[PDB]
Formats: structure tokens, C-alpha cells, sequence
């Protein structure tokens, strides 16, 4: 996807990959060359006026 | 009937007239009051008198009258009666209701009979005839 | 000897975090309160995959074994915590389930008050395994409480798995597809679940996708009486079609004068014709030729005729060409089959065969009239732009495969909607009344 | 299902409706081929009502109030326990001592006050319909040009339903010219509004907006509404502080300042009590205010579910936005409800027509959404319509309209702000402790027949009085009471009595 | 600026109208969206699977204008059923209805027609140069509290 | 930032009223819509023409 990779407090368990929303978009990954979470943000966008 | 079903109300129509009938033996017995607290009794001829102060007719109007005013009120009922057994197209604002959900439900049926540009409206004539990868298509 | 399952057997099923939610999900899971099965060994079926758990200090129980004969014929799982290590092999192993004390090779692996439990299943062609280890305080039947397992192991393998046993007090049951509501707490854990299908209470839960419910009456579901038995009924017929009196006719007709044979009153076999080598090309319009023996029609028209093979991809609906437009036409909307075969080891002759010839739907027309092609009104004389209608066929033995003769022979059905009176080989059974059924009548279903 | 809650039981009963019950248990329900349904033959008990076959639940001769409807009469309950299933009860009977010459006249009456909520505004929302459908892919949006104006009518239908929202907030708070602020004294006769008035240690609002504000609890875009809650809460200020500085005077011209004590007193003769009563009263008509507004304190500390209006439309506007998410993620027919697997997999005349499922089926749901937003917009502003007339009515003014500002006759009315919409808290009078009595339409005196000004002839039993009608105070008749009309013989029911002059 | 309420009603009819001849020119995934150019270019067989492109588009466009005029004239039924009580209220009576025949206190309106609409001229009695005073709740003469009528 | 109108403390105290000398008649306008431009589509010539 496209996005800001954050740093995060998320504590996934030791086999656990990735985090999902509420409406299971993706939105915390684990870094897999250093096992670290990430917290993913959208590039910003709006309307206009 | 194609997975169509129609639910009860909760009030049956001898629970909508224990309520028409309450309604009616409060407004009669006791006038306005029922509205605003508990019922409070009063005469029928003398709730009717405070019926004209509130149209601004002074109520002595009403006791001079009141066989005359009886009177004019039990034939205007009779009226009623007669208007509702002669003419039944009185209530089609009531009977559109009915109306108007048959044709909705008649044409929800019907629409079960198009082809939608499948090789036959019936479901069970694609899975008789075609086997899976073509049928799925239809 | 059985066992109620409780709660046991839930585990993480995919890699996911999540938190303080509620997750529906499908897969294949114990139902909670089951039967499991209790041993104290057999070679056990796999079914759709197992759950296997055992009371458990001291490596009295090695391992396991799996496959389709788990012996020597072909590749099988060998799993054994030796203590060293788990020791694990595919192999097509020939030895004895007893290589522990009294107390090819396609892939290969290394890496009482306490219950050690698991999930072994099969599945996109990998195998997996999920686990748990716990205390406990009853050796006799499994702790009712709740705690999920989690992952171990996801071979490659593709090992089509039907038996296992266990290598030397255990407990076995076999997941089923089912749906499950699961709590994440705020640090990834499920710490309950809901089996959806258990109870009414259980569907209200799933329903509303939540642990508690508030006072009320809620939907569920749907209710229907379903079929008590299946029904079919067919005219009572027992004559066979004559399709070797069209299929192996002596003379097929020509193209122009294409010839039509009905057939009536008898019970049809389609597989006859489509298993049979003998057709180069066999196609259907809208039927297919699998689902042709489960059909009943009013009447059956076979049409039959030579042609020259190049030209054979006319007969369908939607074609043109000089055959399609002048000598015979199937509607756009054909129902029906067309067959046909190479036949240059038959109607072939070394001058070319002269009795094979070509000039709205399914019309035929043997009028001998000039083609006035010209602006000359020819009047019955030959000559240039005034030709007689028909051309033959070049049919010699010699010819390449577009130029050589092809037979041809095409079905068409008329439906259901009379009586029908040509069917495939459904055994008509004893009729049924008042009972729900399912049911077949001429093939409306 | 009926439930009696799982904070109270697990005991379930379970409805199969218009079923028979000969046919539950042949069926998909136990001893028959039985798809997931699993066996209960019986749950305790089975029985046949006219909404189906119900099982479970224990037929009771009773009848209670209503606590769960099943349908056609028949509700259930939990009790003495199991679950019951009964015929329900309308209420309690009453057949009224009406007679020709009796009356019930109220001795004693109490102040009473009641809470109105009703919703005024949406979550405002528009929504990049090409980043919705396409996700930012180039090949999507491309094929998204074929269908025309689809995804740009779409914005200009959630652009009405956005404006509309504010408009629908200005039409009830913007009621006032000038923001009206209270003195800094408070001496409104002994009644105490300091529970509704503005908290200067709070935004600014009052103790009791607090409460209403505590128990309420991708491509798209949610907007900002044009007024802030401390907007709001200065509006709902401004309302309240000229309505008790100046009783309905703001609405009708500027503010004009009158004393409290007499501001009710108008309130009073408008309901036809004679305004002496709260002059006489005051104290305890005061009292029975403050612990009247008081309970109000309690039963919305009690509970949120009293807001259930305010936290359907917070649950609404979630549930529709969920399931608009959520469906990105269905295949409508698809190879892949993921766009960069059919890009990667398929060549691009086997992905545009894979794409184009994913397209028909995003721009359907998406049109789905904005048409039930258009639908539920329609409710929410009718809702703000009516809150704008109570504003006008009820609290500008004093209405006359039988239950339109609660039940008993209206005093006034207070606005207090909520999330999504306003509390309106409904003061009124409720007669309370009425006595029979015998009565006239007339008296007869020198053969002249005498009617009450304003009130109604009374008898203790051996006196006769006038009095006035919704509060029994009885008075002397004289000629100041009473007029004349004829004589004695037209009237069906006169009395012969004194009648006195001055 | 003040007729704009009933300038908006002709203006969101004539958007309504415009976008569906618009819609007429889409394509919807046809080779044209002109109906004679798909006849004349492709023979029937052909020619049927882009036709039901443009029926199944024109269709949805049709249903999709239809949807929103059904919601449109609920709103102005709304709006028609104000009018006349608004009518019956004000205008052939005397409303005490707290500011629904205008601001200030209703003497009476009058109605004049406008296109797609009504104008309702309201007629109110404000109150103007206020002053002062001492006021009380009642008075005492002899030892007898006094009320005013 | 938008003003919500002129501040105003009206000048309340338990025996102080304030009543009006004069009067003006106003007239105010009011304007309402009331029905549609009435429309009928022929659906076979708007899709088929
Ligand atoms: C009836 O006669 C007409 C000629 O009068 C036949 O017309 C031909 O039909 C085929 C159909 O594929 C066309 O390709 C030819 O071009 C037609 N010929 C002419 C000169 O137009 C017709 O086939 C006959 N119909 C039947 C049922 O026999
Ligand atoms: C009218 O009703 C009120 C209560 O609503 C009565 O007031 C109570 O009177 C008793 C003594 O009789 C006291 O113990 C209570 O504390 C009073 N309550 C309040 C709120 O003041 C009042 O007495 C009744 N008046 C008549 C004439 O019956
Ligand atoms: C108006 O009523 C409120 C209570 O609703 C009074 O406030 C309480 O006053 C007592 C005694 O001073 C305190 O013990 C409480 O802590 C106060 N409660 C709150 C929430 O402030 C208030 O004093 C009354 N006002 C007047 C002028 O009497
Ligand atoms: C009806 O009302 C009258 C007037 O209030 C009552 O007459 C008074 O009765 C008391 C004793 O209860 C005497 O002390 C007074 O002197 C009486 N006054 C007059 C003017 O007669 C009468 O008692 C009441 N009747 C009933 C049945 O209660
Ligand atoms: C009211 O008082 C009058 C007298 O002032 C009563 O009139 C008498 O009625 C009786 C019975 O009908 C007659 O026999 C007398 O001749 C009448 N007397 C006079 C002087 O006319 C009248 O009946 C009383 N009304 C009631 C309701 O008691
Ligand atoms: C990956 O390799 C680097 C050294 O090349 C090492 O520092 C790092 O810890 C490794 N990470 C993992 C997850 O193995
Ligand atoms: C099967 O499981 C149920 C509990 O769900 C239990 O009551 C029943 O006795 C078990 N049956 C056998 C044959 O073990
Ligand atoms: C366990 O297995 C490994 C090879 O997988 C072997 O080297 C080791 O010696 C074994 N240990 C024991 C105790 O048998
Ligand atoms: C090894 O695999 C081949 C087929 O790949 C098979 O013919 C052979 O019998 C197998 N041998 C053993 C010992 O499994
Ligand atoms: C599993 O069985 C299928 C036939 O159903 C076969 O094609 C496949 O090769 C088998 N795979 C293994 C590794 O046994
Ligand atoms: C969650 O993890 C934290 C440490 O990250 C721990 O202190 C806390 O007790 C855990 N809470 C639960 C509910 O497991
Ligand atoms: C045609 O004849 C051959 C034997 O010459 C036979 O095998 C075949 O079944 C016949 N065709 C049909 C349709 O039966
Ligand atoms: C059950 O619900 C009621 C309110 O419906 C509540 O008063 C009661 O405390 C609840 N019971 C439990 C165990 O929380
Ligand atoms: C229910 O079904 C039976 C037949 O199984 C029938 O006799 C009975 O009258 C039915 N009762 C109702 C209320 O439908
Ligand atoms: C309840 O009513 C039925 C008739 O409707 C009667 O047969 C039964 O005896 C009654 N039971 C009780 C306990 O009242
Ligand atoms: C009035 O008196 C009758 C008896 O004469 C009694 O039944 C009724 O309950 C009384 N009503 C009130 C309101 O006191
Ligand atoms: C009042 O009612 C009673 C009983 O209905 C009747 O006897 C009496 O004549 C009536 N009196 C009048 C004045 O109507
Ligand atoms: C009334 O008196 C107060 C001071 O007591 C003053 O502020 C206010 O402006 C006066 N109003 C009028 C209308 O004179
Ligand atoms: C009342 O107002 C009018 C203007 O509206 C003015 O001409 C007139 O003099 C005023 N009268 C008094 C008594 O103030």
C-alpha cells in the first residue's frame, strides 16, 4: 500500500505478522529484518475548496 | 410465497377498540381532564357548556337549547351511518394502503418470471440442462 | 470410551493482531461439547483433521505417523520429540510402530498435573500444527476451561493424509467446518469464544456479534421442512432409440438435401454416443452432454448429411458461408447437439465422388433451376454468368484433411412441455403424497 | 429468540413464526434431516399462537403489562424462575362515578417536570468516489470514466445532506437576536436554576448538559459542523437567561425584564388557575420545582439508555460508514476483491473485465449508501423541524396545544444542548387531589336563572358555592359571580338557592 | 435574493433533467454510445452483447433519477402541507402559535401567489419604547391582600 | 470567528418591570414552495430511442 510507517507500542504476539482495523484494513505491520512494530497512517487527502 | 412472509401486529383489532372505546368513555364522562391528569367526573350538559366558552358562546346559549342542540347532534350521527353503508369509496385513503402494498407484492412476484437475459427465468431448468462452469454464467 | 469436549480446541486462525474485538470467523474447529474419544496403540482415520491432546511429564508418548497406509508404499509423516529435538521425515518408511523403549525421503525437519494438547490439519496442500502446554488438577477428562493454541509448523508437503497413530492416558476428535465469534483482549490473545451452531443463546450472540445480549426478541435464523426422500417419475418405456440407424446410415444424404429422421417412444442412452471415439468433434448449444441421460424431450430430430471438412465449422448458430446460406441452416437460438466425423476411409472415390453436392432456419430446397448469376435472363441454357445451382464435392482418397469428406449429424430436442415421449435411463421409483420430497417429473426437478 | 438479558438468564424460548408446531420438530429442528438447527424436541414446553409455534415458554392464564412482544397479543417475561408467555393487559381498569349532578374538583396539585429529547443533526460527510471505487489506481479509474456523471451526482447529493445540517441547527438554536446573559444576583423568587444555568468552571455548559454530554458515547471524509458545542452552548444560554429575565417578551419584541414570582403568576392565569394560588403558594410551588428538577439529576446519572434517540443516530452513522468499508472487501463475482492482484495476474484484456465487476459492484454499494443517507436525512430533519417548533412554542412562548410540551397543563419549557440534538425539560401542572361534589348548571334566585361568570356551582352537602374549575376554592354567590339569563323553566336541572348582592 | 426557496425548485429540476439527457452520451463499456453505430457496424449476434451494455446503463441511470424525485417531491409535500396550515392558521384565522405567522405578536396575513410557490404577507404587532417602573405581586388596603383583574 | 449576536445583560431585579409606550405594525414575508414541474418519461424511447 501507501502510507507513513510510524513507530508503535502495539504488542503482537511472537507468531503474529501484521495488525488489522475494526473494518480489517491493515494498519500495523512487524519489520521482518528486525522484529519491530510499525503503525501504518494514509497519506493525507481532502477536498479542495 | 417465493420467501415472502407477512408478520402480525402486535395490537389485534379487539385491542384497538379496548382503546377507541377507553378514549371515548373518558372523553364522555369526564371532558378534557383525562388528558392532563387523572380522570375527574362532570355531567355531559355541563361539559358541553364549557365546549361553547371555548368557541366564545356564552354557555347560557347552551342550557336555553340543550333538546334543540341533542337534537341536531343525534341526527348528524344518524348521517354518518347512512353515508358509510351507502358509499364505501369514502375510505380510499385507507384502501390505497391496501392497494398499493398488493401491487408492490404482485409485481415482486413477477419479476421472479423474467429472464434478466439468462437462457430461462427457472433456476432449476440452468441446473438440469448446463453443467457448472457454464451454468454459473446463466 | 468417550469424553465431553467442553470448550477445548480453539486456536489463533491466522497471523493477525488484533485487540479488544470481537472476530467472526469460518474454519475447520472442535464443536464445544463434543464426543472426543479416551485411550490408554490403534491407527486412528484423520477426517477432515484432528485435535489430539494427552496428560503428559514425561515422554512416554514419542510421537506420531500419518498418511494414506502410514507403511511403506509411499511418502509418510514421521513426527518423534526424541528429546533432543522434533525429528521430522516424509519418507515411504517400512518400519514397525515400536521403535521406543519398554518405558524416497521428499522433505525432512528438526528443531499428570500437566496437559499437552494440539491441532493437526491439512489443507491448499500444507500441513499444519498448532499447540498449547498447561498444569492442570484431573488426569481422567479434560479441563473444562478455555486456552487457545497457537502455531507451530506449516510444511509444503501436499500428502494426501487419511490415517495416523500415535507412538508410545490421550484424548481424539475431528474438526468439522464451523463458524466461531472470538474475543481479543488488548494484547492480542483470544480469551473466549462462541461455537455459533451450539445453541439459540450462542446464534443470538453471533447474530449480534457480542459476549452479552440485552433483554428481547431477536431474529436468528430461517426455518424450513426439508425433503424426507427423493422421487422420480418417467413414462414407463423400455424400447432403446435406433441411433445406429442414423449414426452408422449406409449412404449419408447430400448438403443441398440434407435428410431428417425422428425419433419417438423410447428411452435414450447419450452416453453411447460421447464416449465413443469414433466423432472428431461433439459440441452443444443449450444443453451440455454430461446432464443429457438426467433429461426427457417431446421429440428428438436427428439431421443428417456429407460435407467437406473445412466447411463443418458452419454448422452452428450465428455462422455464414455458401453451406450455411444456401444449403442448410440451423436458428440462432438452436437447442441441441452436432456431431462429426473424418470419413475419407468411406465416401471417398479416385475421380472424386460426383454424388456429393452443395448449391430461412431448417428449410430445404432440391429445385434443379439455373443460377441466373448475369443480367441475362438465361431461360435454361448454360454459359457465362448462367450456371446450373449445384457444385459437387471433390471427395478423392487423396485429399488434405479441409478437402476430404466429414459425415455430419445433428440433434435437436424439443422440450418438455407436451407429454414427453423420448427419455435418458432414469428408474422411475414408487410415488409418495403429503410428505415433503424432493422430486423429478420428465426431468422438471 | 426471546432473551431475558444474559446479566439476568441464560433460559432462552424460541419462536418458529407462522410455523405449525406439528411440523417443528419433522423439519430442519430435530427428528427430521435437520441443516445446523441442532435437536431440542421440546425446550420445556411447546405451544401454538397465532405468530407461530412458540418453545420453551410457559403458557400463564395472567395478563401483565407487555415485556417482550411476540405478536398478535401474546408477549413474554421472565418470572416465578422460566420464561412465560401471556396474553398482555392494556392497563388498569376503571369504570368512572359519573352521574348527572356530580363533579370531582382537584384540592391540591403538583409541579411537575418531564424530559424531551429529540435529534436535530447528522454527522456531516462527502466522499472521493474515484478513491473509494479505484483505490488510486490508474487502469481502474480509466474504465470509471465510461460510466459519465455516476460518481459527481453522488457528491452533489451528500453536499445536500451536509449543508442541510447546518441548517437544521440553526433553525433551533438561532432563535434569539442578541445573547441574553443572567444577572449576577439570583433571586428568581426561590426557585433554583442553578443546574441548568452555565457552569463559569466548566466548554461553559451547565451541570445537566454535562450529564447529556458524558452518557452519548479510505476516500471518505468527515466534516466539521458550522456551529462548535460552545456556539451551541451559548445559543442554549442566551435562550434560557431571557427566559427567565424576561419570561416570552424576547420572542415577541426585546426583552423586558418582569420578577420571577410574577412571571409565573402570568404562566398560572394561562392555564386558568387564579393567579393568587401561587402567590399563596409560592414556597411550596418553588420547592416542588427544585426537587422536581433534582430527580432529573438522578435519572440521567442513572442511566444512558433514557438517550436512546441521540445514540441511534451515533450508531447509525458507524453502522452505515462499517458497511460501506467493509464491502471493498467482496468479490462481486471477482477473481480477487484485491485491484493489484487482477493487474498482476491477467493481461489487460482478461483485467478489464475482471475490474469492471469490482467497479459495478463498489458504484452500486456506494449509490446504495447515499440513498439511504438521502432517506435517513429526511427523518433527521422533519426531527429538526419539530425541535425548532418547541423552541418556539415551548420555550418562547406557552402553549395551549394538549401534550405538545408534556403532560398537565404547560408553564414553560428549558432547552438543554446534547449530541446530535436538544433536550427540551417540560414544566407543567398535574391536578392532584381531587373531592366529589354536587353541582348545577344554574341556580334559581327571585325566578331569574343565574350562571357562573367563570367557574362551576358547587355543593359541600347543606351550602352552595361558586368556584373556580382546576383548583377547588370556594366562594359566596353574588351578582359579581354570576350573570342572568331567562327564567327558571328552560333550564333541565336548575337549583333553587340565595343569591347574594353586594 | 429572497425568492430563492422557489428559484431552488426550478434549479434542481433542471439539473435533474440535464444529467439524465447527459447520461445519454456515456458509454457505459460499449464500443459507442450512439444506438445506430453499434446497428450498422455489428451484425446481431454481435450487436446484442454491446446493446444490453447501454440498456443495463441507461436503465440504472433511469431508476437512479427516478429515486431521487420520489425523495424531492416527499420534501415538497412537506413543504405544500405547511402551506396549507399556514393558510387555514394565519390567513383565515388568527394564530397563537408562537412565531408561526411571523415575529412579534399576529394580527393577520395575507396570501399572494408566486411560481411553484406562495408568499404569505404577515401582519404583527411589535411593542416599542419601553420604560421602567417599581412594580408589585399584589397590594394592601385593609390588611386584605389586592390582586389586579 | 463568527459572532453569535450582541451581548446583553437584561437589567432583571425582584421588583423592577419594564413595559411598552408605543408600537409598530410590521410586515414580514414569507415565502414557501409548493409543488414540483411535473415530468412523464417514455423509458422505451429514453433507452432505445
Ligand atoms: C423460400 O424461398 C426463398 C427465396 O424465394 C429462400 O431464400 C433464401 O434463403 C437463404 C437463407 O439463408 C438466403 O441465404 C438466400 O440469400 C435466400 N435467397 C434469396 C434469392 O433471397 C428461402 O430460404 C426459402 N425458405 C424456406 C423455408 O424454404
Ligand atoms: C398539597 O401537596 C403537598 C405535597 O405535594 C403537601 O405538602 C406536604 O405537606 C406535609 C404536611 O401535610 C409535609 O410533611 C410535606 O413535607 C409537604 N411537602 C412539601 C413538598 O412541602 C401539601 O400539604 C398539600 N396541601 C394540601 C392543602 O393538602
Ligand atoms: C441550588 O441548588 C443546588 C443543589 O442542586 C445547591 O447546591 C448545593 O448546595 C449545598 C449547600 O451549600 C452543597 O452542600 C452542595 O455541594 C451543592 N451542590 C452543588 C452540585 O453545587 C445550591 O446551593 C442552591 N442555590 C441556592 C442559591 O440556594
Ligand atoms: C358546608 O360549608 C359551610 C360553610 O363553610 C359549613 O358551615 C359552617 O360549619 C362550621 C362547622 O363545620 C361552623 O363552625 C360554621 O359556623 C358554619 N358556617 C356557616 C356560615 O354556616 C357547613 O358545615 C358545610 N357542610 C358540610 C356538610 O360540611
Ligand atoms: C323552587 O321554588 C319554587 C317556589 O319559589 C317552587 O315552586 C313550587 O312548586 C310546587 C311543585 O311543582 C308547586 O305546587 C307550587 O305551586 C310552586 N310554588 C310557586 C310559588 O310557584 C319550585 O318547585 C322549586 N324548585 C325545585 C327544583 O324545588
Ligand atoms: C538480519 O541480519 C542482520 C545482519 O546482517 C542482523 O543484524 C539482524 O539482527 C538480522 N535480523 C533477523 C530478524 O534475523
Ligand atoms: C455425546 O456428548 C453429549 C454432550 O454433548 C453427552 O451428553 C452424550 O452422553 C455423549 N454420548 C456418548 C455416546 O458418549
Ligand atoms: C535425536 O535426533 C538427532 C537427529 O535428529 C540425533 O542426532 C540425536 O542423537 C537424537 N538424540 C537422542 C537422545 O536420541
Ligand atoms: C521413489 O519414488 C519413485 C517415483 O518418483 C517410485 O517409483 C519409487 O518406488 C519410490 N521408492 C521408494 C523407496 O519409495
Ligand atoms: C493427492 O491426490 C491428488 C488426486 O486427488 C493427486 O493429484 C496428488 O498428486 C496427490 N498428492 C500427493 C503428494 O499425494
Ligand atoms: C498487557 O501487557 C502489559 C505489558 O505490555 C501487561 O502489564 C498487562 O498486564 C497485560 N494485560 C492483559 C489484559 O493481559
Ligand atoms: C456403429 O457401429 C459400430 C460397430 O460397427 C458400433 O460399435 C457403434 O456402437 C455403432 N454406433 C452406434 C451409435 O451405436
Ligand atoms: C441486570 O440488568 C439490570 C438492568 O436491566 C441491572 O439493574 C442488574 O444489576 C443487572 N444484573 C447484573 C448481575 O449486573
Ligand atoms: C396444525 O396442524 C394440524 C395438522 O398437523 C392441524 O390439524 C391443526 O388444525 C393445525 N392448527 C393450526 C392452528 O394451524
Ligand atoms: C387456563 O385456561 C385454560 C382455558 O383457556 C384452562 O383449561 C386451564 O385449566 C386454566 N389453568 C389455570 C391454572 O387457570
Ligand atoms: C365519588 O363518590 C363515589 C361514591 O358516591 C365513589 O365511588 C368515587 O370513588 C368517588 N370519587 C372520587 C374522585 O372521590
Ligand atoms: C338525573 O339522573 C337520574 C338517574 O338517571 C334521574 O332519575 C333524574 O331524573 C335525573 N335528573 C335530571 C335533572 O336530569
Ligand atoms: C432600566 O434601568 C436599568 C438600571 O436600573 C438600566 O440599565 C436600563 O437601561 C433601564 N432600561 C430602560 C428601558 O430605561
Ligand atoms: C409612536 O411611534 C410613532 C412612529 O412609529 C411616532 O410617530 C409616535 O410619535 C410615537 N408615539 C409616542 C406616544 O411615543
Amino acid at each position: 500500500g501507501t502510507g507513513v510507517l510510524t513507530e508503535s507500542n502495539k504488542k503482537f504476539l511472537p507468531f503474529q505478522q501484521f495488525g488489522r482495523d475494526i473494518a480489517d484494513t491493515t494498519d500495523a505491520v512487524r519489520d521482518p529484518q528486525t522484529l519491530e512494530i510499525l503503525d501504518i497512517t494514509p497519506c493525507s487527502f481532502g477536498g479542495v475548496s | 410465497f417465493n420467501g415472502l412472509t407477512v408478520l402480525p401486529p402486535l395490537l389485534t383489532d379487539e385491542m384497538i377498540a379496548q382503546y377507541t372505546s377507553a378514549l371515548l368513555a373518558g372523553t364522555i364522562t369526564s371532558g378534557w381532564t383525562f388528558g392532563a391528569g387523572a380522570a375527574l367526573q362532570i355531567p355531559f350538559a355541563m361539559q358541553m357548556a364549557y365546549r361553547f366558552n371555548g368557541i366564545g358562546v356564552t354557555q347560557n346559549v347552551l342550557y336555553e337549547n340543550q333538546k334543540l342542540i341533542a337534537n341536531q347532534f343525534n341526527s348528524a350521527i344518524g348521517k354518518i351511518q347512512d353515508s358509510l353503508s351507502s358509499t364505501a369509496s369514502a375510505l380510499g385513503k385507507l384502501q390505497n394502503v391496501v392497494n398499493q402494498n398488493a401491487q408492490a407484492l404482485n409485481t415482486l412476484v413477477k419479476q421472479l418470471s423474467s429472464n434478466f437475459g439468462a437462457i430461462s427465468s427457472v433456476l432449476n431448468d440452468i441446473l438440469s440442462r448446463l453443467d457448472k462452469v457454464e451454468a454459473e454464467v446463466q | 470410551a468417550y469424553t465431553n469436549s467442553f470448550t477445548r480446541g480453539v486456536y489463533y486462525p491466522d497471523k493477525v493482531f488484533r485487540s479488544s474485538v470481537l472476530h467472526s470467523t469460518q474454519d475447520l474447529f472442535l464443536p464445544f461439547f463434543s464426543n472426543v474419544t479416551w485411550f490408554h496403540n490403534p491407527v486412528l482415520p484423520f477426517n477432515d483433521g484432528v485435535y489430539f491432546a494427552s496428560t503428559e511429564k514425561s515422554n512416554i508418548i514419542r510421537g506420531w505417523i500419518f498418511g494414506t497406509t502410514l507403511d511403506s508404499k509411499t511418502q509418510s509423516l514421521l513426527i518423534v520429540n526424541n528429546a533432543t529435538n522434533v525429528v521430522i521425515k516424509v519418507c515411504e518408511f517400512q518400519f514397525c510402530n515400536d521403535p521406543f523403549l519398554d518405558v524416497n525421503c521428499t522433505f525432512e525437519y528438526v528443531s499428570f498435573k500437566n496437559l499437552r494438547e494440539f491441532v493437526f490439519k491439512n489443507i491448499d496442500g500444507y500441513f499444519k500444527i498448532y499447540s498449547k502446554h498447561t498444569p492442570i488438577n484431573l488426569v481422567r477428562d479434560l479441563p473444562q476451561g478455555f486456552s487457545a493454541l497457537e502455531p507451530l509448523v506449516d510444511l509444503p508437503i501436499g500428502i494426501n493424509i487419511t490415517r495416523f497413530q500415535t507412538l508410545l492416558a490421550y484424548y481424539v476428535g475431528y474438526l468439522q467446518p464451523r463458524t466461531f465469534l472470538l474475543k481479543y483482549n488488548e494484547n492480542g490473545t483470544i480469551t473466549d469464544a462462541v461455537d455459533c451452531a451450539l445453541d439459540p443463546l450462542s446464534e443470538t450472540k453471533c447474530t449480534l456479534k457480542s459476549f452479552t445480549v440485552e433483554k428481547g426478541i431477536y431474529q436468528t435464523s430461517n426455518f424450513r421442512v426439508q425433503p424426507t426422500e427423493s422421487i422420480v417419475r418417467f413414462p414407463n418405456i423400455t424400447n432403446l432409440c435406433p441411433f445406429g440407424e442414423v449414426f452408422n446410415a449406409t449412404r449419408f444424404a447430400s448438403v443441398y438435401a440434407w435428410n431428417r429422421k425422428r425419433i419417438s417412444n423410447c428411452v435414450a442412452d447419450y452416453s453411447v454416443l460421447y464416449n465413443s471415439a469414433s466423432f472428431s468433434t461433439f459440441k452443444c448449444y443449450g444443453v451440455s452432454p454430461t446432464k443429457l441421460n438426467d433429461l426427457c424431450f417431446t421429440n428428438v430430430y436427428a439431421d443428417s448429411f456429407v460435407i467437406r471438412g473445412d466447411e463443418v465449422r458452419q454448422i452452428a448458430p450465428g455462422q455464414t458461408g455458401k453451406i450455411a446460406d444456401y444449403n442448410y441452416k440451423l436458428p440462432d437460438d438452436f437447442t441441441g447437439c452436432v456431431i462429426a466425423w473424418n470419413s475419407n476411409n468411406l465416401d471417398s472415390k479416385v475421380g472424386g465422388n460426383y454424388n456429393y453436392r452443395y448449391r430461412k432456419p431448417f428449410e430445404r430446397d432440391i429445385s434443379t433451376e439455373i443460377y441466373q448469376a448475369g443480367s441475362k435472363p438465361c431461360n435454361g441454357v448454360e454459359g457465362f454468368n448462367c450456371y446450373f445451382p449445384l457444385q459437387s464435392y471433390g471427395f478423392q482418397p487423396t485429399n488434405g484433411v479441409g478437402y476430404q469428406p466429414y459425415r455430419v449429424v445433428v440433434l435437436s430436442f424439443e422440450l418438455l412441455h407436451a407429454p414427453a415421449t423420448v427419455c435418458g435411463p432414469k428408474k422411475s421409483t414408487n410415488l409418495v403424497k403429503n410428505k415433503c420430497v424432493n422430486f423429478n417429473f420428465n426431468g422438471l426437478t | 429468540v426471546i432473551t431475558p438479558g444474559t446479566n439476568t438468564s441464560n433460559q432462552v424460548a424460541v419462536l418458529y413464526q407462522g410455523v405449525n408446531c406439528t411440523e417443528v420438530p419433522v423439519a430442519i429442528h430435530a427428528d427430521q434431516l435437520t441443516p445446523t438447527w441442532r435437536v431440542y424436541s421440546t425446550g420445556s414446553n411447546v405451544f401454538q399462537t397465532r405468530a407461530g409455534c412458540l418453545i420453551g415458554a410457559e403458557h400463564v392464564n395472567n395478563s401483565y403489562e407487555c415485556d417482550i412482544p411476540i405478536g398478535a397479543g401474546i408477549c413474554a417475561s421472565y418470572q416465578t424462575q422460566s420464561i412465560i408467555a401471556y396474553t398482555m393487559s392494556l392497563g388498569a381498569e376503571n369504570s368512572v362515578a359519573y352521574s348527572n349532578n356530580s363533579i370531582a374538583i382537584p384540592t391540591n396539585f403538583t409541579i411537575s417536570v418531564t424530559t424531551e429529547i429529540l435529534p436535530v443533526s447528522m454527522t456531516k460527510t462527502s466522499v472521493d468516489c474515484t478513491m473509494y471505487i479505484c483505490g488510486d489506481s490508474t487502469e481502474c479509474s480509466n474504465l470509471l470514466l465510461q460510466y459519465g456523471s455516476f460518481c459527481t451526482q453522488l457528491n452533489r447529493a451528500l453536499t445536500g445532506i451536509a449543508v442541510e445540517q447546518d441548517k437544521n441547527t440553526q433553525e433551533v438554536f438561532a432563535q434569539v437576536k442578541q445573547i441574553y446573559k443572567t444577572p449576577p444576583i439570583k433571586d428568581f423568587g426561590g426557585f433554583n436554576f442553578s443546574q441548568i444555568l452555565p457552569d463559569p468552571s466548566k466548554s461553559k455548559r451547565s451541570f445537566i448538559e454535562d450529564l447529556l454530554f458524558n452518557k452519548v458515547t479510505n476516500g471518505l471524509t468527515v466534516l466539521p459542523p458550522l456551529l462548535t458545542d460552545e456556539m451551541i452552548a451559548q445559543y442554549t444560554s442566551a435562550l434560557l437567561a431571557g427566559t427567565i429575565t424576561s419570561g416570552w417578551t424576547f420572542g415577541a419584541g426585546a426583552a423586558l425584564q418582569i420578577p420571577f414570582a410574577m412571571q409565573m403568576a402570568y404562566r398560572f392565569n394561562g392555564i386558568g388557575v387564579t393567579q393568587n394560588v401561587l402567590y399563596e403558594n409560592q414556597k411550596l410551588i418553588a420547592n416542588q420545582f427544585n426537587s422536581a428538577i433534582g430527580k432529573i439529576q438522578d435519572s440521567l446519572s442513572s442511566t444512558a439508555s433514557a438517550l436512546g434517540k441521540l445514540q441511534n443516530v451515533v450508531n447509525q452513522n458507524a453502522q452505515a460508514l462499517n458497511t460501506l468499508v467493509k464491502q471493498l472487501s467482496s468479490n462481486f463475482g471477482a477473481i480477487s476483491s484485491v485491484l493489484n492482484d487482477i493487474l498482476s495476474r491477467l493481461d489487460k484484456v482478461e483485467a478489464e473485465v475482471q475490474i469492471d465487476r469490482l467497479i459495478t459492484g463498489r458504484l452500486q454499494s456506494l449509490q446504495t449508501y447515499v440513498t439511504q443517507q438521502l432517506i435517513r436525512a429526511a427523518e433527521i430533519r422533519a426531527s429538526a423541524n419539530l425541535a425548532a417548533t418547541k423552541m418556539s412554542e415551548c420555550v418562547l412562548g406557552q402553549s395551549k396545544r394538549v401534550d405538545f410540551c408534556g403532560k398537565g397543563y404547560h408553564l414553560m419549557s428549558f432547552p438543554q444542548s446534547a449530541p446530535h440534538g436538544v433536550v427540551f425539560l417540560h414544566v407543567t401542572y398535574v391536578p392532584a387531589q381531587e373531592k366529589n361534589f354536587t353541582t348545577a348548571p344554574a341556580i334559581c334566585h327571585d325566578g331569574k336563572a343565574h350562571f357562573p361568570r367563570e367557574g362551576v356551582f358547587v355543593s359541600n352537602g347543606t351550602h352552595w358555592f361558586v368556584t373556580q374549575r382546576n383548583f377547588y376554592e370556594p366562594q359566596i354567590i353574588t351578582t359579581d359571580n354570576t350573570f342572568v339569563s331567562g327564567n327558571c323553566d328552560v333550564v333541565i336541572g336548575i337549583v333553587n338557592n340565595t343569591v347574594y348582592d353586594p
